[PDB]
RNA sequence: UUGACCUCAAAUCAGGUAGGACUACGCGCUGAACAAUAAGCGCAGGAAAAGAAAAUAACCAUGAUUCCCUCAGUAACGGUGAAGCGGGAAAAGCUCAAAUUUGAAAUCUGGCAACAUUUCUUUUGUUGUCCGAGUUGUAAUUUCAA
RNA sequence: AUUGGAUAUGCCAUAUAAAGCGCUUUCGAAGAGUCGAGUUGUUUGCAGCUCUAAAUGGGUGGUCAUCUAA
């Protein structure tokens, strides 16, 4: 079998139309969730900083965001990752704190019974 | 967008709750015997505190009754 | 065939006289039916809908997970095990657990009879945890009878392989 | 502004943090109730034919043959050593009771 | 700071005692002090106020970890200190905590990882946590306090204390030491722990009653002596709280030095008891340690004392001791102390047979049952921490009989 | 609870109590059909942890297979064919002897309203779960085809991928 | 040393015993679980109070016939 | 004896459901020749499968699955031939078993009667009542991240 | 004409309720004819057969790290 790439420009267009389709549904919030900053796990790459999967629970507790609130305002949680050093904790705590500064959370209507 | 969020949050800000007929009569009876400051002995009275509410729940009941 | 002692013990059940006296106490503490429970709750509902504090209820304890937890908590005064549980390994440890926890226990006949006390088709085990002050002597006399007619009796027989 | 700069570095300075113990790492710890349940069941269930034979050899002080039989049945040494210790205490408890 | 003063005046503490004259001022400068004071001199405020100042001065936070470690020989003394430190830190934000022997070790580990700035510890439990507990941040240790150092040495924690000093950092860390008596072991420990050049500061009645009848005899005795002055000594504050609550629940109004663990209430209760011509007060040995005993017709030792050497000197109206048959070996120790004694005899008929009703009252009430478990557990743990292992052996104690005295049909599940 | 005692008793499969019950029930099961309905599971602890609830829509079936492919996989498939209107949830080992291995298969009725209204077993109603045992989607079926995570466990390497710009 | 010898077992050169209670001969005096007792066992049931409020609601809405008017409908 | 329970059957009893076809892609089982090869057999969907670590690593550590690029025609093996890292597309997490609701099976199907609702007189529910299921365990609560 | 997610607003709301965070002198269950061992076949995995477990245990890696199967 020989795989051909004639749909390469048609996949590019289809993926872009999905981003536009996604943005139409969720109008003002970002098309991606904020990702942490981590360091790759080798002696070849540990100097580089890249994006992680989600923020650790210890990073969210320091930033002031609970693990149940976090998912609702676009902050992924990684229950697996941990902070073995204070630099990873502070690098990503500041990342969450900056995110909260630039964030507008629209209020939600709440059911409110008469008494009690 | 920011103007709408603050004004709407101000409109939906009535977070304090009133008391129902049972809730008011419940907390009122506890206060009439133990005053308004001793909530620890208020929770330990099995006769009047049938639901066994702790001091923190009874404190929140009194606060909601004040307003 | 030859049966192990832990399964052989279920063929030696409580005698007819003691079992009949046991169920006289049990029938005083039947749980309220689905109909009687609804009547009591709707009666309190009208006292709330229009306008208006009790004692702890008294009933016999049932359920295999519930009763085993009560024995482990030493809350059970008398445990009555059905003699014909379809998978025997459901109650095959109960006489040993009751021995370890010092719970007076008996193996009674007709798991259906146990279910009738609790308004159910079937009960694997019944347990009396704590009864009214009027029935303290009646339960105490039953526990003494179970000691003599079940524990003092058999006992040496329950450690022997049955059948064959 | 929210933005991640990927590549280069962020800082070579290091400060090791002490991490707590995760709940999954607690697995295998013996419970007070599980130890009770196993003691009741072990007595109630009885013993396997190979456990009866192993118990016989320990009673006759032929521990060399007992350990060999347990390993031949169970498969490894540390499984045989654990079974012998479990059955030895059963004998000791039986002797104290009887 | 003003927060320290606002907390201190809440306790009703004014002026400042004599032992604190040579300790509190120099210690506020961060210099090592070798204190030495007798019982009841008020050392609890001596090594707590300056240390709490130093927490505020350095702006410590739970992420920093433990900064001050206070070591006490017994559960009751550590708990009493922890209760005082809670009062002093009422208007603070620095976290405080206690780790003790016989307590929930798993729960303590969860509290230690969160960050406890002011830790009150026992030598046995602290070494266990310092070696095994993960996430326990103590590299930023700055102050170390030892109270009743001689008591620690006599207990048998010399080996445990040695490893604590080897594990805990020694640089730039303030250290303290308090001992009623200065022995060779006390001096040796000070030389290896304290910094060089420190600022040095300077007739019996008993009733042989079984465990199950301990409370029933006590209750009947108090009913008989309702027209006198009675003071009862217990082995714990939790035991004090439960019996005081239970006695008021059976129409025998009493007073206790517990209150709500408020220092001002205890002084108020003691002052009222002294002023009153008749009444009954319950307290533990540590609470009454060093206090002024008023003119009391009856003193009752409901539970055996944890410091027999101090007790035999404190006694020197009438003295009573509730001694179990398994504790009859304490009688031989009295002869070695050369103290006259007499045996009290009581008839079994006159003892109140309310045990069945007592169990029903405890089982029906949530708070009575909760207090009964806490009192029973603390009494057993204090029993296991007694200095006289040979005399007051916990293993020889019958746990089924003991739980009967607390109003339990069966012994509750308490660990150690 | 009693499922702690039942599940620790199920580890001593050759003990006196378990051996007698294994041989007594193996004879009883041989007098019955090859595939027969079970009124209640013979291992209420093991069925309960495999997804079985004592409620309408949950069915237990016993089946014997000859000893000497996976024995448990064939039991799931044979019972699934026997009860074509049910969905095979899971299965387990109940008994064995010198000739036969006995298994109990948990099936769920995708048409019963007590199943279709229960969100925790609502997933089995979807058509993508038609004959899960037939496509190796059960617990033993997944294990049979070496599905798992790790180094212990084709088309994208036998093909030439020619891009547009190459 | 182990003498590198043989023990006559190397390949190279009561069927029905009585029940033995080695654990249940004694009686455990304390409960097995040390967990604290929840307050729900010393307070009126909250499950029933849920139903009572639900029944009291539908009595106001007229969904369930009250006891006094149940008898009138019967006769 | 009456009578409950467990069975074992029966009914042109009520309500349901399975088969066959397609099969490009998909998932199983089976299999020669010149290789999971064609065939043969079994089973799905609009995708399927996989999937929230009994996973990698040895680092300043990473973090479900899937696909693409790279690693790499490399290690390894005996010409076959990966994977970790790295770069992208997309991102979402959760549910049970094992706890006594025990101060109250709090749970569910069905019949019947009303009241609604509709892609729809064709659909889908609500409320009430009775019966059944269920204590050999149905709800609430908990899933280790706790 | 049929619909979807929001907005605004009227009415109803069984809240004596239900949650997140915080703190502990109290607790914390974790899946077996499986794992594994021997051996025989298919293509390490899988399968049969004989045997058959544990509880800081078990798996996979380099005393340590990581994971938490059935």
């Amino acid at each position: 079998y020989v795989k051909t790439w004639f749909n390469q420009p048609g996949r590019k267009l289809r993926r872009r139309q999905a981003r536009q389709t996604k943005a139409a549904k969720i109008a003002p919030r970002p098309v991606e969730a904020i990702r942490p900053a981590v360091k790759p796990p080798t002696i070849r790459y540990n100097m580089k900083v890249r994006a992680g999967r989600g923020f650790t629970l210890e990073e969210l507790k320091a930033a002031g965001v609970s693990r149940r609130v976090a998912s609702t305002i676009g902050i992924p949680v990684d229950h697996r990752r941990r902070n073995r050093s204070e630099e990873s904790l502070q690098r990503n705590v500041e990342r969450i704190k900056v995110y909260l500064a630039h964030l507008i959370v629209f209020p939600r209507k709440a059911g409110q019974p008469k008494k009690g | 967008l920011e103007e709408e969020a603050v004004k709407k949050a101000a409109r939906q800000s009535n977070k304090m709750l009133p008391l129902s007929a049972f809730e008011h009569a419940y907390i009122q009876r506890l206060i009439n015997k133990y005053g308004t400051e001793d909530f620890e002995s208020m929770a330990k009275d099995v006769k009047l505190n049938s639901k066994l509410f702790n001091g923190s729940k009874l404190k929140n009941l009194y606060i909601r009754m004040k307003a | 065939l030859k049966v192990p002692p832990a399964i052989a013990q279920f063929q030696k059940t409580l005698d007819k006289n003691t079992a009949t006296q046991v169920f006289k106490l049990l029938n005083k503490y039947r749980p309220e039916t689905a109909a009687e429970k609804k009547q009591r709750l709707v009666a309190e509902a009208e006292a709330v809908a229009n306008g208006k504090v009790s004692k702890k209820p008294y009933n016999v304890k049932y359920g295999l997970n519930h009763v085993v937890a009560l024995i482990e908590a030493k809350k059970a005064k008398l445990v009555l095990i059905a003699s014909d549980v379809d998978p025997i390994e459901l109650v095959v440890f109960l006489p040993a657990l009751c021995k370890k926890m010092g719970v007076p226990y008996a193996i009674v006949k007709n798991k259906a009879r146990l279910g009738t006390v609790i308004h159910q088709k079937t009960a694997a085990v019944l347990a009396v945890t704590e009864v009214r002050e009027e029935d303290k002597n009646e339960l105490a006399s039953i526990v003494s009878a179970v000691d003599a007619n079940f524990s003092a009796k058999y006992d040496e027989s329950r450690r022997k392989w049955g059948g064959g | 502004a929210p933005g991640l700069v990927v590549g280069l570095n962020k800082g070579k300075t290091l400060t090791k943090r002490q991490l707590p113990e995760r709940p999954s790492r607690r697995k295998g710890h013996l419970s007070k109730r599980t130890a009770f349940v196993r003691s009741i069941v072990r007595e109630v269930a009885g013993f396997a034919p190979y456990e009866r034979r192993v118990m016989e050899l320990i009673r006759n002080s032929q521990d060399k043959r007992a350990r060999k039989l347990a390993k031949k049945r169970l498969g490894t040494l540390k499984r045989a050593k654990g079974k012998i210790e479990e059955l030895t205490s059963v004998i000791q408890s039986s002797r104290l009771a009887h | 700071s003003e927060n320290i003063q606002k907390a201190i005046k809440e306790m009703g503490f004014e002026t400042m005692t004599e032992i604190q004259k040579r300790s509190i001022p120099p210690l506020l400068a961060g210099r090592d002090v070798l204190g030495a004071a007798k019982t009841g001199s008020g050392k609890t405020l001596a090594f707590l106020i300056p240390t709490i100042e130093m927490l505020y001065a350095l702006k410590f936070k739970p992420r920093n970890g433990t900064g001050v470690i206070i070591i006490s020989p017994t559960r009751e003394l550590a708990l009493q200190i922890f209760g005082v430190a809670k009062e002093l830190l009422k208007y603070h934000h620095q976290t405080f905590g206690i780790v003790i022997g016989g307590a929930n070790r798993r729960a303590e580990a969860d509290k230690l990882v969160k960050g406890v700035n002011l830790l009150v510890a026992t030598p046995g439990r602290l070494l266990d946590h310092l070696q095994n507990t993960k996430g326990f941040v103590f590299r930023n240790l700055r102050s170390l306090v030892i109270d009743e150092a001689d008591r620690i040495l006599e207990i048998g924690f010399e080996d445990e204390m040695r490893q604590i000093m080897k594990i805990l950092p020694s640089e730039n860390r303030q250290t303290l030491l308090f001992s009623a008596t200065q022995t060779t072991k006390v001096e040796d420990l000070a030389r290896i722990s304290l910094k060089p050049g420190p600022l040095y500061v300077n007739e019996q009645g008993y009733v042989v009653v079984d465990s199950d009848k301990r409370f029933l005899l006590l209750f009947s005795f108090l009913k008989r002596n309702l027209k006198k002055k009675v003071i009862v000594f217990m082995s714990s504050c939790a035991s004090v709280k439960y019996m005081a609550e239970l006695l008021n629940y059976i129409d025998l109004p009493v007073l206790d030095l517990h209150g709500k663990q408020k220092q001002q209430r205890r002084t108020n209760t003691f002052f009222e008891f002294c002023n009153a011509e008749k009444g009954i007060l319950l307290c533990t040995n540590v609470a009454a340690r060093g206090l002024d005993i008023p003119a009391v017709d009856w003193i009752v030792q409901y539970d055996p004392p944890d410091d027999p050497r101090d007790y035999i000197h404190r006694v020197g109206g009438k003295s009573l001791m509730f001694l179990a048959p398994s504790e009859l070996g304490f009688l031989r120790y009295l002869k070695t102390a050369k103290v006259s004694l007499n045996e009290f005899e009581f008839p079994a008929n006159k003892v109140a047979n309310v045990q069945s009703q007592l169990e029903k009252l405890v089982s029906k009430n949530y708070y009575l049952q909760q207090s009964a478990k806490d009192g029973y557990r603390s009494y057993l743990q204090a029993y296991a921490s007694y200095s006289l292992k040979s005399i007051f052996d916990i293993n020889k104690l019958d746990l089924a009989k003991v739980a009967k005295s607390f109003g339990f049909a069966h012994p509750p599940n308490v660990n150690i | 609870g009693a499922y702690k005692y039942l599940e620790e008793l199920a580890k001593k499969k050759q003990s006196d109590v378990n051996l007698f019950l294994s041989r007594v029930r193996a004879w009883e099961y041989r007098q019955m059909n090859v595939i027969h309905r079970a009124s209640r599971p013979s291992r209420p602890d093991k069925a309960r942890r495999l997804g079985y609830k004592a409620k309408q829509g949950y069915v237990i079936y016993r089946i014997r297979v000859r000893r000497g492919r996976s024995a448990r996989c064939t039991a799931e498939e044979r019972v699934g064919r026997y009860c074509s209107n049910l969905r095979v949830l899971n299965s387990y080992w109940v008994n064995q002897d010198a000739t036969y291995k006995f298994f109990e298969v948990i099936l769920v009725d995708p048409s019963h309203k007590a199943i279709r209204r229960d969100p925790r077993i609502n997933w089995i109603v979807n058509p993508v779960h038609k004959h899960r045992e037939s496509r190796g989607l059960t617990s033993i079926g997944k294990k049979s085809r070496g599905i798992g995570k790790g180094h212990r466990f084709w088309l994208r390497h036998n093909t030439l991928s020619l891009r547009r710009y190459r | 040393e182990i003498d590198a010898g043989y023990s006559s077992d190397s390949s190279t050169e009561d069927p029905y015993p009585d029940y033995d209670d080695f654990f249940t001969n004694t009686v455990r005096e304390t409960p097995l679980s040390s967990a604290p007792e929840p307050k729900r066992r010393f307070a009126p049931s909250k499950h029933e109070q849920k139903r009572i409020l639900q029944l009291a609601y539908a009595i106001r809405k007229g969904r369930i016939l009250t006891s006094e008017q149940r008898a009138e409908r019967e006769r």
